[PDB]
């Protein structure tokens, strides 16, 4: 979620991949937790068993046949976090995030509360005024003339800079906003 | 001073004119149409010792 | 809406009751039946002479 | 620690519900209270016969004060 | 009833008088006054109609409507005022002198005792609605619209017009009392069927009837709101007042010339709503809502029994108040972000919670919740329909659920789910706008409590 | 009470038993009804009492109204405009009151069939009975007259049904 | 109430924690800035074992593209102070 993605996954990473949800869906199916360590190290083992072949193509094949046992012995109802994309409470307080440019918009008997709290929020807007057009300048001069190429950011380099293009990432409402 | 008020609040009495001129005019619609006054068989009525007509 | 709540009853829905009333009253008191197949009275009808 | 909550604007839709309330009121409440004490002290007609020779007026048709009105 | 058409006369010179920043505040004001004193027309009898005079007259069919008409002028002028505050003093004068002769056309239309007159008023109301159309329309296709808006109406219209000539040459009079009293059958020949056929199209392309409808979402999505508010409330309710006027000289021919129409309608009903499922622009579908209430309406009338005509009253003054204030929900996003797109603001219940309420109201009467008017309407014309054919339930009951579909559809697609992210420019409900949903949705269920005053002269 | 005709809507003599109480035990329903009058039923009627003191000393009456009679559809002239409508108007009020006779024949129907409890099959024949002649005679009066309806069809229906009741009886009649 | 304050002090302990309890790794030797592969010794699947050992102990998941890049406990820990708002 937070890293900028490749055009493309290596075999290593797809075999990482496959071995992490292999692992997950045994879990699923071994519900206790020494049936699960003692069938997981047979997993692993039965992993490493394969780990030196010097062909790419027997490699590519094998995980091939991996996959497709996956596939047939997936557990149709496995095991999800609670606030992972298939849990039970995935987005339940996105209703309760609101995004901080409606405080601009409170009456001024509201913000007449709160003091303290505005004028820290009127340095933050100061701080981002002052930066915008410097990042928009470092952006200019480190992007390659046909465009970017991934989505990586670059960070900040001079003496007082901010990394480009910081606001909305370092003003999120909040995990659990209300 | 009323000079100003009276030249920047006298479009407030158009609409109540109106509504009583369209009343005075109903009235009158209706002295149009007493051919058949204390007429009908249903409701046709002897006169009382005072009254001259039955609706006006 | 208080105006329209005690608009007063120009669609005769209690003179229309009481005078069902009193014609059950009437008709039970005397035998007679509640209500007639006919609304008018055949004496005052001239059917056509012939049908065939 | 006490954390502080970002919330749209409430001030404009309290100020429309107190205004609309208020008004609402500042109609209904004397209209309630004239209802109530028309009811209590000018009851409902009471159904008579018609005394012989007597015309009635047409609002004399009519039991409710407010609706013989 | 002169003391309702002359202070709208008054309501004309009044406005071009006013000073040039209290032309709102005198005309809505005055308005209000007018829906006030036209409050009285609803003591009507159970026997015959109100016979003011020679010219005009009032049953218990056309009193609801001029009520909803001289309400709907003032919330009009309400929702008018944020979008044309950038316009020339004399120009905004222009516009609300178009509506209120919009409002004298139509309060005249439905007064008119002899059936020509009724036409003349009838096809007067095309031009303010057209002038408000391609003069205040915001997008280049307003011009379209009116072409399509105009041409589809006076196509059905010109056929009617030579049919009541020719009924007067008949029968010697058009006044609608003397041809009620004086009814004779049509018989069963070419020459009844095309005099059927012209005395009903005009009629049907104002609901309009399925086939015939395609004017309506082009006018009703480009118009400005003031123009898509009475086009939906009232301007649609002018085939269905004709039509239960027009079918008391057109039995028993009826019997069987309302077939195709009945097909046309039902199957309609439900194409349209399956249309509202697919829809991208938040107008449109409004609009294809209306098309499939008008559906319905047309049913009732074509099956011609007591208990269709009163649900089709009930239905048509539960429509006018709920898609006008549809309508007006929708024009608050419009304004806020310029843009009818459906999926382009959302999450506007963490936004705006009062107007959330407001559209979630409005949408449980779009659905017919018990015990609203939009309901009590839908259910007398499903229970005339059933005794007209057991097999219509299954139709109508596939529109009911349809419908409701749709209808969360819409509130599902702009209050719930995330906000977009990059739109920061949503500002909190004015008073106006509150007020504008609540001078809607109050009467609604006001008159929920007391049904009979919407159920029409049978 | 005595403020609707007892003969327009009856009811029997109501016969209810006398408690025969067979245990030691209070009974909770006796003590909270008591609770009950002495806290509810006892201010209602003060209440009721002061309203009507006030009411008495205001009198006042409305009168039910009359209507005679006009002739009938049948014996109006084809094209005579004035008869017809006053007689339109006098069959639209007779169809109202035929609908308040069948409204009170229902009302009885629905009245004893809760009040015969698990026995209304048999305790409800009567007004069955009635229902069933008081529904027949308004169907054949005013039934499919459609939207738009009035005497004149009315008078066509009714002698649509003669016709058809005189070739019936005079068919049967050769037999 | 609900479940306390998470604080940057907790979330280090139990990572060590956790990471004491492998066979594979010398408590002794192990400290916040050691490298699993270079100063450790592991290769890419004990990795991926470490990354779901973390999210058992904390009950929550970590994309693959983000764990794939944990190398040292100091990453795991800033990486769950970010996801979970710790400033203290
Ligand atoms: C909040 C705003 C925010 C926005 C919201 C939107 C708002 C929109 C509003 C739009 C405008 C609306 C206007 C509509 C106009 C309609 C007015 C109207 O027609 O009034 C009708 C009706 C009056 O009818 P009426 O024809 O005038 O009366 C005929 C008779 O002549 C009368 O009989 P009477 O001779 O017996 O006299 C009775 C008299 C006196 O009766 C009594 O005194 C007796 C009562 C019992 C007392 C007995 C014991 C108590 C005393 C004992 C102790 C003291 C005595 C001993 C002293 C010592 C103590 C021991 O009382 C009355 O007169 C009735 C009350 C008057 C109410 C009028 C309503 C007007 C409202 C208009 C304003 C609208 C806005 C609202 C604002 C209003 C202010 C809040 O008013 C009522 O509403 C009555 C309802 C109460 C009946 C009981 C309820 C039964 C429940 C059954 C259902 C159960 C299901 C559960 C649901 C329950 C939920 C309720
Ligand atoms: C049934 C209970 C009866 C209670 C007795 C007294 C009831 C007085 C109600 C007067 C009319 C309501 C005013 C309409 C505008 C809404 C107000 C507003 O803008 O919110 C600001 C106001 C300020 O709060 P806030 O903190 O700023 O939060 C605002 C946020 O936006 C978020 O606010 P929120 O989250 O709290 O939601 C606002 C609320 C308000 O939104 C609404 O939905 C209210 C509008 C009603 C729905 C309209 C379409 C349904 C068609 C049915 C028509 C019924 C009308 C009957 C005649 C009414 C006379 C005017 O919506 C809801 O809470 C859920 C709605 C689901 C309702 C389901 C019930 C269906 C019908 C069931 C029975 C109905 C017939 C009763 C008799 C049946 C036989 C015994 O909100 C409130 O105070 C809460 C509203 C109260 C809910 C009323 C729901 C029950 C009443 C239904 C009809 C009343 C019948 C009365 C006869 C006696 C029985
Ligand atoms: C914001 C907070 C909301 C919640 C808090 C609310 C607090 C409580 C308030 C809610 C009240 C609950 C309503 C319960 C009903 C009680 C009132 C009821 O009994 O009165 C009805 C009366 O209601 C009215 O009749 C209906 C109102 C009329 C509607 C017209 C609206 C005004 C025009 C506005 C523009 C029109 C646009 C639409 C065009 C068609 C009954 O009529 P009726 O049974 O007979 O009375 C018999 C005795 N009479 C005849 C002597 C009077
Ligand atoms: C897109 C939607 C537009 C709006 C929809 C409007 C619907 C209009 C449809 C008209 C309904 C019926 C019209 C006439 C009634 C019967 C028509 C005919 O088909 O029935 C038979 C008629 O028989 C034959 O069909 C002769 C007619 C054939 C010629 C008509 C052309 C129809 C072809 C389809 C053309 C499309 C028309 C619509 C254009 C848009 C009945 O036999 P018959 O008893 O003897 O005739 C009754 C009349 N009599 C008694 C005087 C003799
Ligand atoms: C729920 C039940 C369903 C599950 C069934 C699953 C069945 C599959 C089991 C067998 C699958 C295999 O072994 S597939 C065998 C695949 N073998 C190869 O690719 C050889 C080349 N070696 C490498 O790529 C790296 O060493 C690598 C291995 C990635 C380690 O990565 P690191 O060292 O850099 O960390
Ligand atoms: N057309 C109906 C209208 C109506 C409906 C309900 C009523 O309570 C009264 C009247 C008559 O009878």
């Amino acid at each position: 979620a937070f890293s900028a993605p490749a055009a493309y996954l290596t075999h290593q990473q797809k075999v990482l991949r496959l071995y992490k949800r292999a692992l997950r869906h045994l879990e699923s199916w071994c519900v206790h937790r020494d049936k699960y360590r003692y069938f997981a190290c047979l997993m692993r083992a039965r992993f490493d068993e394969h780990k030196n072949e010097k062909d790419m193509v027997k490699a590519t094949q094998l995980l091939r046949q991996a996959e497709e046992e996956f596939w047939y012995g997936q557990h149709p109802q496995p095991y999800i976090f609670p606030e992972s994309p298939g849990g039970t409470s995935y987005e339940r307080y996105e209703c309760y995030k609101v995004p901080e440019w409606c405080l601009d918009d409170w009456h001024p008997s509201e913000k007449a509360m709160y003091p303290d709290y505005f004028a820290k929020r009127e340095q933050w807007k100061r701080l981002r005024r002052e930066s915008w057009e410097r990042e928009v300048k470092q952006l200019q001069e480190e992007t390659p003339p046909g465009g970017p190429r991934t989505e990586a950011l670059p960070p900040a380099r001079k003496e007082g800079d901010l990394p480009p293009l910081w606001w909305h990432i370092v003003t999120r409402p909040r995990e659990r906003p209300m | 001073n009323v000079l100003q008020i009276v030249r920047d609040h006298w479009v407030h009495i158009l609409v109540p004119v109106g509504f009583v001129f369209g009343c005075y005019l109903d009235r009158r619609s209706d002295e149009k149409l007493t051919a058949f006054r204390n007429k009908s068989l249903l409701f046709k009525r002897e006169l009382r010792p005072n009254e001259e007509v039955t609706w006006k | 809406s208080t105006f329209v709540a005690y608009l007063p009853d120009y669609r005769m829905q209690e003179w229309a009751r009481r005078e069902a009333e009193r014609l059950v009253k009437y008709r039970e008191a005397n035998g007679l039946p509640l209500m007639e197949s006919n609304c008018f009275d055949p004496n005052k009808i001239q059917l056509p002479e012939d049908e065939d | 620690k006490r954390l502080f909550i970002i919330k749209p604007s409430g001030f404009y839709d309290r100020r429309f519900l107190k205004l609309m309330r208020f008004y609402i009121l500042l109609t209904g409440i004397p209209v309630a209270i004239g209802i109530t004490l028309v009811n209590v002290f000018i009851g409902e007609a009471e159904l008579a016969d018609i005394p012989e020779g007597y015309v009635p007026e047409h609002w004399e048709y009519f039991k409710h004060p407010i609706s013989r009105w | 009833m002169l003391k309702i058409i002359i202070p709208t006369t008054m309501l004309l010179p009044m406005t071009w008088m006013s000073k040039h920043n209290m032309i709102w505040i005198n005309a809505t004001v005055h308005s209000l006054l007018i829906s006030l004193i036209s409050l009285s027309l609803l003591n009507q009898l159970g026997e015959n109609s109100l016979n003011f005079s020679l010219t005009f007259f009032s049953d218990s069919l056309s009193a609801p409507l001029l009520v909803l008409t001289t309400w709907l002028l003032p919330l009009m002028l309400m929702a008018s005022q944020s979008h044309l505050s950038k316009e020339t003093t004399t120009r905004k004068k222009l516009y609300i002198t178009m509506l209120i002769l919009l409002q004298l056309f139509l309060i005249m239309t439905f007064t008119a005792t002899e059936l020509i007159l009724f036409y003349i008023l009838f096809e007067a109301t095309l031009v303010p609605t057209l002038i408000i159309i391609t003069r205040w329309g915001n997008q280049t296709e307003r011009l379209n619209a009116g072409l399509y808006f105009l041409f589809y109406t006076l196509a059905g219209s010109l056929p009617l017009l030579v049919a009541l000539v020719y009924i007067q040459n008949t029968t010697g009079s058009l006044n609608f009392l003397i041809i009620h009293y004086w009814s004779h059958p049509l018989s069963n020949s070419w020459s009844n069927i095309f005099m059927w056929l012209a005395c009903i199209m005009a009629f049907m392309v104002k609901m309009p009837l399925y086939g015939l409808h395609l004017w309506l979402p082009k006018a009703h999505v480009e118009a400005p709101i003031a123009g898509s508010m009475v086009l939906a409330a009232v301007l649609l309710k002018l085939g269905g007042y004709g039509m239960m006027r027009i079918t008391t000289i057109l039995n028993p021919l009826t019997n069987y010339m309302a077939y195709p129409f009945l097909m046309l309608s039902m199957w309609g009903m439900i194409m349209t709503s399956s249309i509202c499922l697919r829809q991208t622009d938040l107008k449109s579908l409004i609009a294809y809502s209306s098309v499939s209430h008008m559906a319905l309406v047309i049913v009732a009338i074509m099956i011609q029994t007591p208990w269709s005509f009163m649900g089709a009253t009930a239905l048509m003054i539960a429509h006018g108040l709920t898609s006008s204030m549809l309508f007006c929900l929708a024009n608050t996003n419009y304004e806020r972000v310029h843009s009818r797109t459906m999926i382009l603001a959302r999450g506007l219940q963490t936004l705006l919670p009062l107007m959330a309420t407001w559209w979630l109201v409005a949408s449980l009467t779009n659905l017919a919740l018990p015990p609203s008017i939009n309901l009590i309407g839908e259910l007398f014309i499903i229970t005339a329909s059933f005794s007209w054919s057991n097999i219509t339930i299954i139709l109508m009951g596939m529109n009911m659920m349809i419908t409701a579909l749709y209808s969360l559809y819409m509130l599902i697609t702009t209050q719930r789910g995330k906000y977009t992210h990059h739109i920061n420019n949503i500002k909190p409900s004015f008073t106006r706008e509150n007020a504008l949903m609540a001078l809607h949705i109050l009467p609604l269920l006001l008159l929920t409590l007391n049904p009979k005053m919407i159920l029409g002269p049978l | 009470p005595d403020s609707w005709d007892k003969d327009v809507y009856p009811e029997p003599p109501r016969r209810t038993p006398a408690p025969a109480p067979q245990t030691s035990l209070p009974n909770p329903v006796t003590y909270l009804t008591k609770i009950f009058d002495l806290l509810v039923d006892r201010p209602v009627t003060l209440a009721r009492e002061f309203i009507e003191q006030q009411h008495a000393k205001n009198r006042y009456y409305y009168y039910h109204r009359e209507f005679r009679r006009v002739p009938d559809i049948t014996e109006c002239e084809e094209k005579d405009i004035l008869c017809m409508f006053e007689a339109e108007m006098q069959w639209r009020r007779d169809y109202k009151v035929d609908q308040e006779i069948v409204n009170i024949i229902q009302e009885r129907l629905k009245a004893c069939q809760q009040r015969e409890g698990e026995s209304y099959r048999q305790n409800c024949a009567k007004e069955l009975e009635q229902f069933t002649q008081v529904s027949k005679a308004f169907q054949d009066r005013y039934s499919d007259l459609g939207a738009h309806y009035s005497a004149r069809k009315c008078l066509a229906k009714q002698k649509q049904r003669m016709l058809a009741e005189r070739k019936a009886a005079k068919e049967a009649a050769a037999a | 109430s609900d479940a306390p304050p998470l604080t940057l002090e907790a979330i280090k302990d139990r990572v060590l924690y956790v990471l004491k309890l492998y066979d594979k790794i010398d408590p002794e030797k192990l400290s916040v800035n050691s490298h699993f592969m270079k100063d450790l010794g592991l290769d890419s699947l004990d990795q991926v074992e470490i990354i779901m050992a973390m999210e058992d102990e904390f009950g929550f998941e970590i994309p693959d593209i983000d764990a794939e890049k944990l190398m040292c406990p100091q990453e795991i820990v800033d990486y769950i102070a970010d996801k979970k708002d710790v400033y203290e």
